[PDB]
């Protein structure tokens, strides 16, 4: 019912806890996004330089 | 191979198996052919300018040097020109055959016909 | 020696086998002082490779 | 600076004799850089006459040569240095600026020279075809630069007579190009084939001509009629047929016998340009 | 491991378990071999220039120091050159074993041979 594209700087917790088996909770954003579980369709980790 | 100057020796053309004298024959053939004497290729040959001023007598030396390096790639050429008294312009062509490591004499040179 | 000739001209000490093979000479035998030898080039050894 | 110079490298340089005349540089057509003024006066309708394309009225005060060499960088992360990979060598760029043209006192127009230098952009007509402009050589004394092409030219004119320029500064740039091959393509391939440094399947280096085919058939017939007595049965009985022919391949030179039916029967040998080698 | 100088001690090749003296033996092996003395690797060895005037006598010191650093990576090398009276050029190679922190004395030196 909603689609979300999130491009963000990778961190360690953003590497281990960001899997499609988890429920995403985005804060400090629009009211209809805050407080809702977002199902992760896919995660991609790119490395072009450091 | 058949060296440049056609000489019937022992009833046949001088057939040598050493590339040093063949290269020397190539140099002699290049210097002995004047531009235009050859028909198939009218551009091959040494440019000849005889009855003129010597104000620019080194340009001909440079052109002869360039022709020698272009036509014969198996040898290294250095051409030097100096002025004599009456009308003679003396050209010296220093050539070395890159295949060999030492100067090579030729036994046909000592042969007197 | 053939080792020196292979090192200076071919850059490899074990390349001497080529030089002897280029001259038909038994390395264990003596080479007279003043005898001529033929040493292959590095860059001109690749054009002896015939492709068909 | 003759007390700090390295004498070792100086003494290894050739010694040049001073000309007895003040020399002026010029641009000439390439390959015409070895011809020697075939005629006293230049003829436009004939080529390779050894006359300069453009004669400098005054020599350059300085000449700049620039050469970039092109390497390629690959930045592997977390390495102390980039990976440098040689790509290509680049072309020499020759530049002479502030060249003087001056005929104001002579009351002579410079327009022909400017036209001559400008005409180096137009295509030439090799045969009936539009081609590239003239490939040049900058010659000065015994020195040359390269096979080069005029790339940029500019004029700054400060004096005129009747509208015709008489004093100008000229900035020009030539670029060294790859040396054209004087070996065409039939010759370049033929001499590649002669040293067998080409890729060879099994064909002859010289494909047989129709006269060569006729002569090869002649030689094969001669040898066969001479050696018919020693041929094995399977070949003499097919040669007994008057409807049998000899066919030689154009590229490999293999000789074959074809019976009355027109089918291949046996291989007899090989024929190159001169000799027939029986199997 | 066996250290460079082949000595038969107690009927067998000297076998050492301390890497500092093995490194010292490696330094001695490198300094005792000149380029062109080894067959397998004709490039390994120090470059030797003996009969020449003493003007560029630091260049060979620098070359030896560089060769020691490249060949032996387990030690730090500093090479210095001094000029003696008659014809002697005195080279001093200061080396330290990166595996140890203190100067390591070897008991094989004290033994009398």
């Amino acid at each position: 019912e909603f689609q979300l594209q999130l491009e963000l700087h990778t961190s360690q917790s953003d590497l281990e806890n960001l899997t499609p088996d988890t429920a995403l909770y985005i804060e400090n954003t629009l009211p209809f996004i805050v407080g809702k579980s977002w199902f992760i369709e896919s995660v991609r980790h790119s490395f072009s330089e450091g | 191979m058949y060296v440049y100057p056609p000489r019937i020796i022992n009833g046949t053309l001088y057939k040598s198996t050493d590339l040093a004298e063949y290269t020397r024959g190539k140099i002699l053939q290049t210097l002995s052919i004047v531009r235009g004497e050859l028909v198939a290729d009218p551009f091959f040959g040494v440019p000849l300018r005889l009855f003129s001023n010597i104000n620019d007598y080194q340009s001909d030396v440079s052109k002869i040097q360039i022709i020698l390096e272009e036509e014969i790639t198996e040898a290294q050429f250095i051409v030097t020109g100096d002025l004599k008294n009456n009308g003679i312009v003396s050209l010296t062509v220093y050539w070395a055959y890159l295949g060999t490591e030492n100067i090579e004499n030729f036994e046909i040179d000592t042969s007197n016909i | 020696s053939l080792n020196k000739l292979a090192t200076e001209y071919l850059g490899d000490s074990f390349a001497w086998q080529i030089i002897a093979d280029a001259n038909g000479i038994d390395p264990t035998k003596e080479i007279d002082i003043g005898a001529g030898l033929k040493v292959p080039d590095q860059k001109a050894l690749e054009n002896s490779i015939k492709k068909f | 600076s003759k007390f700090l110079k390295n004498r070792a490298v100086v003494n290894g340089l050739p010694v040049i004799k001073n000309p007895g005349k003040y020399q002026h540089c010029y641009l000439i057509e390439y390959e015409d850089s070895t011809n020697v003024k075939q005629t006293p006066t230049e003829n436009k309708n004939k080529q390779q006459q050894g006359f300069p394309v453009y004669l400098f009225m005054m020599n350059p005060e300085n000449i700049t040569y620039n050469l970039p060499i092109n390497y390629q960088e690959i930045a592997i992360p977390f390495t102390a240095k980039n990976q440098l990979n040689y790509s290509n060598g680049g072309n020499i760029v020759m530049t002479m600026s502030n060249l003087i043209l001056d005929t104001m006192d002579e009351k002579r127009s410079l327009q022909p020279l400017i036209d001559r230098l400008i005409a180096l952009r137009e295509p030439t007509v090799k045969k009936g075809l539009k081609s590239h402009p003239k490939i040049l050589a900058f010659k000065w004394g015994s020195n040359t630069f390269a096979p080069c092409v005029l790339t940029n030219i500019s004029f700054d004119v400060t004096r005129w007579i009747d509208g015709y320029p008489t004093k100008a500064r000229v900035n020009m740039s030539l670029k060294e190009i790859q040396k054209p091959s004087s070996d065409s393509k039939a010759l370049e391939e033929a001499k590649k084939k002669v040293k067998v440094e080409t890729v060879q399947n099994g064909n002859l280096k010289k494909t047989l001509s129709e006269k060569q085919l006729i002569d090869g058939v002649k030689r094969v017939t001669e040898y066969l009629k001479k050696n018919i007595s020693f041929q094995p049965r399977t070949i003499q009985n097919i040669l007994s047929d008057p409807k049998s022919v000899i066919k030689i391949d154009k590229d490999t030179g293999q000789v074959s016998l074809f019976n009355g039916n027109g089918e291949f029967a046996a291989l007899v040998g090989t024929y190159n340009g001169d000799i027939f080698s029986p199997s």
